[PDB]
RNA sequence: GUGUAGUGGCGAGCGAAAGCGGAACAGGCCAAACUUAUCAUUAGAUAGGGGUUGUAGGGCUUGCAAUGUGGACUUGAAAACGAUAGAAGAAGCUGUUGGAAAGCAGCGCGCAAAAGGGUGAUAGCCCCGUAUUUGAAAUUGUUUUCAUACCUAGCGAGAUCCCUGAGUAGCUCGGAAAACGUUAUUUUGAGUGAAUCUGCCCAGACCAUUGGGUAAGCCUAAAUACUAAUUAGUGACCGAUAGCGAAACAGUACCGUGAGGGAAAGGUGAAAAGAACCCAGAGAUGGGAGUGAAAUAGAUUCUGAAACCAUAUGCCUACAACGUGUCAGAGCACAUUAAUGUGUGAUGGCGUGCGUUUUGAAGUAUGAGCCGGCGAGUUAUGAUAGCAAGCGUUAGUUAACCAGGAGAUGGGGAGCUGUAGCGAAAGCGAGUUUUAAAAGAGCGUUUGUUUGUUAUUAUAGACCCGAAACGGGUUGAGCUAGUC
RNA sequence: AGGGGUGAAAUUCCAAUCGAAAUCCGUGAUAGCUGGUUCUCGUCGAAAUAGCUUUAAGGCUAGCGUGAGAUCACAAAUAAG
RNA sequence: UUGUGGUAGACGAGCGUUGUAUUGGAGUUGAAGUCAAAGCGUGAGCAUUGGUGGAUCCAAUACAAGUGAGAAUGCCGGCA
RNA sequence: AAAUCCAGGUACGGGUGAAGACACCCGUUAGGCGCAACGGGACGGAAAGACCCCGUGAAGCUUUACUGUAGCUUAAUAUUG
């Protein structure tokens, strides 16, 4: 039995064309090409997926640094009298968006002082 | 069974493959080398052959012929260890074939040979026997009419 | 396959395996041997685990 | 599947894909199976038996 | 038998002969003595009878009894079975989607014929056919019967009667087929060169004994190998980069002065029904109309995707250091295989390809222009090891071969491993070799077999592709060198 | 007429090719030397050392991974003496 | 509870194509191929739907493989 | 019309890196796209470096290297008295 196999190669082609879409240039039309591109598109996703649970934090540290320094006192302080005193696991992110609604996040500024 | 639903047991083992896949498990280089030359094609030179080192099937000193082309006579051997559980008394040659022993048509001399005890009288038509073959063949109130 | 009969002529067969040989060294210069070597060497051997595969598939 | 290999059975039953007469040294282990219908004749019960 | 005996710088390697089991099977014919006739009867030559040799035979002198067994075989008479042309040869309508029914639904019909092909879709009953029964003017083949021509036959007795294959065989000098690399065996280029049944040769130097056979003459059917041809059939063989290089006016077109090397491409549509005629244009042609179910089936003629190149909706870009993607991200225009939805991505963070070879890759080493198709782990015979299966305490097991559907299987036990091993061997034996040793040491102290399958390996090119090469056979002096 | 021809000799020429033509066959010559060796997934996981080698870009044996089985404690490692 | 980086490499478990053996099904009410679509798995992959098309395919179990393409300064065919 | 071509929207200084960067790091400069020139770089294009070295490679040539051998020469022998 002489086998032709013509389906597999174009559905193959097919799906790895499929996946790397708008791309510049010829790189989404070429199948050989488009399976690279795909490939170092997936590793900076993998890369990307720690970078960005990074990168968000550094900016919630910004901007809770931004409202803090406002007030008088240092970032590092809050932090210190969340944690040895007046024991507080609260979400940074949570006291973040809690600039959003108004001077609700000025109850906790003010509740560390015992 | 039906022709539908034919099933095995443990057959059917896995199929390697040289020559399929870059990570199917198996390399482009599966089994042979990598650049080596067993990788290349018609490697793994003769097996006596040793790296250039002298082949030890030449380096040993080489046996002896004592009796220069003729073989070792053969003979057909009744191990008393096993006879008894053989149903049949008077073994003797008119006998043998009948329970399809020896080849019916073949001319060879017959040996005794045990050291086992045995319980039923036997009366044995050999060529030749072992002493103590014999000595005990004699303890059982067997008898051996030593043939020619 | 074709038993190469270089080999043949060179070692025994024994029930379970244990390839027989004679031990070399004994058709030249006995001056230079103790006769202690030579008591030695009159004896038979065989083969250790490590060339048993090359062998016995040639044999 | 006969023992006697009657000429008027075999006469009929050659233009029907489901039917064919055989003798039983000529039937082997699978054709015996894909049957699923058996005629057998009252003869070969003994031949059968003497073969197991 | 057997990878046995052996042969090998004892290396790669090489590999019998008996015997056994099968296929088929059958032995005959000349010279020689003896004799007849003829040859300038000197013939030594010509032509007739006689015998075909080992359980030695034949010729000679002399008896008995055949009238037949038979084919490597001459012709005549017939017969059967083929071969080369043909014939007969069963069975249906109705509705349905439909361009068309044969498909689909309801009730029927025949098969010694339900192989196959065609018919506006997949038809047993529409057509050719097919199983079976038949048919040969003429030619031809095989076999059968009878008659006929040539060749052929058993058992005795005597007898130191005669004959039984000449440059023959051995021997020497060099080789060669033999499994042997030269050793009996065989064969011969140079020489040497006997006997006559009281013989000669043979049984791997030779002699003797023993046993076996009659060279130096000739002939032979079947059983074995192959298929360019004809007939019929088959295919877990291919389907236009496949299949023989040749599905088409292929060894053609072409490349060569010649040996030779050697291409590519097939498909409208059921039926040309191949487009009357009109408009534009000179025309090709296109748009129409018309046939057609379909003209997006239109002569470029089945299906029509990729690199490619154009036009278009929506969005974005002209302060931008850019492997051009990824994660967040406003705005914009739409709404889906309803899915925390889709396209686009102003802006921020991060961000030096893919393979190969490498101590080491983005490389200032390499491999690819893209695209589509082709493009390498198999096969035969054996070994090893796992797994699985069947059989099992005298186990197990078939090969070739015969039987059939080109089938498993049936018969076919020839052999194979296991059952005892050890020893170089003679031989011995649960022991055996070493030895004075029964002391010790090595080995042994019954522990399967046949397959399926898997992995490795052995000989075959044995994963794929790649050389300068070697040898043998052909074609070239029209270019050129020389000569006439 | 090609392990040949010719050669006022240069390794010139012998059909643009000549330290020995073109072509066909043995021929699928061999190549320890390049490059390629196409389906995916689950578990474990090195070496670039020693010896030998007409061997040094190779191969063989040992160690190093892995599959099956045994030893489970008298065997192997960690801390202490 | 202990773990799950990974080439050379050992080893286990699977998919896909072609054909065949049966058992069921679809098909001029429209198969395959192919175009595109905002589906479903751990993967080779497997669905659904509309247009193109007018004759073959699909599902489950087995068996046999000219069998799964990114490269070989490739080769054919076309095209920047 | 061609060689080439991994996909490209393709900057510079200092440094870094398989050791001389269009992309890497830090700074600097620069509207998108043509056209005519001019060749510095892209270790540029074209030759699987001719050189060296390796291969248990090829070919040719050489001699008091090996084994042979055509031819030449001597001897026994047949042709042979």
């Amino acid at each position: 039995m002489r086998i032709k196999g013509g389906k597999q190669t174009r559905v193959r082609r097919k799906k790895w064309l499929k996946q790397a879409s708008g791309s510049f240039g010829t790189r989404h039309a070429s199948y050989k090409v488009a399976k690279q591109t795909v490939i170092q598109a997936a590793k900076y996703a993998y890369r990307d997926r720690r970078n960005k649970k990074r990168d968000f934090r550094s900016l919630w540290i910004l901007r809770l640094n931004a409202a803090l320094r406002e007030q008088g006192m240092t970032y590092s302080v809050f932090i210190n009298l969340l944690k040895k005193h007046n024991i507080e696991i609260n979400r940074k992110v949570l006291s973040e968006l809690a600039i959003k609604e108004p001077s609700k996040f000025n109850l906790i500024v003010q509740k560390v002082k015992s | 069974l039906n022709q539908l639903k034919s099933v095995p047991k443990a057959r059917n083992h896995k199929t390697k493959t040289l020559g399929r896949g870059h990570g199917s498990g198996l390399g482009k280089t599966s089994g042979r080398g990598q650049k080596g030359q067993k990788a290349r094609k018609s490697g793994l030179t003769r097996p006596g052959f040793e790296g250039g080192q002298t082949p030890l099937y030449r380096r040993l000193p080489k046996f002896g012929n004592a009796r220069k082309g003729f073989l070792k006579q053969e003979w057909v051997v009744l191990n008393l260890n096993k006879i008894a559980k053989l149903k049949l008394d008077k073994i003797n040659r008119a006998s043998l074939i009948e329970k399809q022993v020896i080849s019916a048509k073949s001319q060879l001399p017959i040996k005794l040979i045990g050291h086992t005890k045995l319980e039923k009288p036997l009366h044995f038509e050999v060529h030749k026997v072992s002493k103590q073959a014999l000595k005990a063949v004699e303890n059982a109130n067997g008898s051996v009419k030593l043939l020619e | 396959m074709k038993v190469k009969s270089a080999a043949k002529k060179r070692f025994k067969l024994t029930k379970s395996g244990q390839i027989k040989r004679k031990h070399a060294y004994t058709s030249h210069l006995a001056p230079h041997k103790t006769t202690k070597q030579k008591r030695h060497l009159r004896k038979q051997g065989t083969v250790s685990a490590s060339d048993f595969k090359r062998i016995g598939n040639l044999i | 599947v006969v023992n006697t290999l009657n000429t008027n059975l075999e006469q009929s039953t050659s233009n029907i894909k489901n039917v064919q007469v055989k003798h039983l040294d000529k039937v082997s282990v699978r054709d015996l199976m894909l049957a699923n219908a058996l005629l057998v004749e009252k003869e070969v019960l003994k031949a059968l038996e003497g073969k197991f």
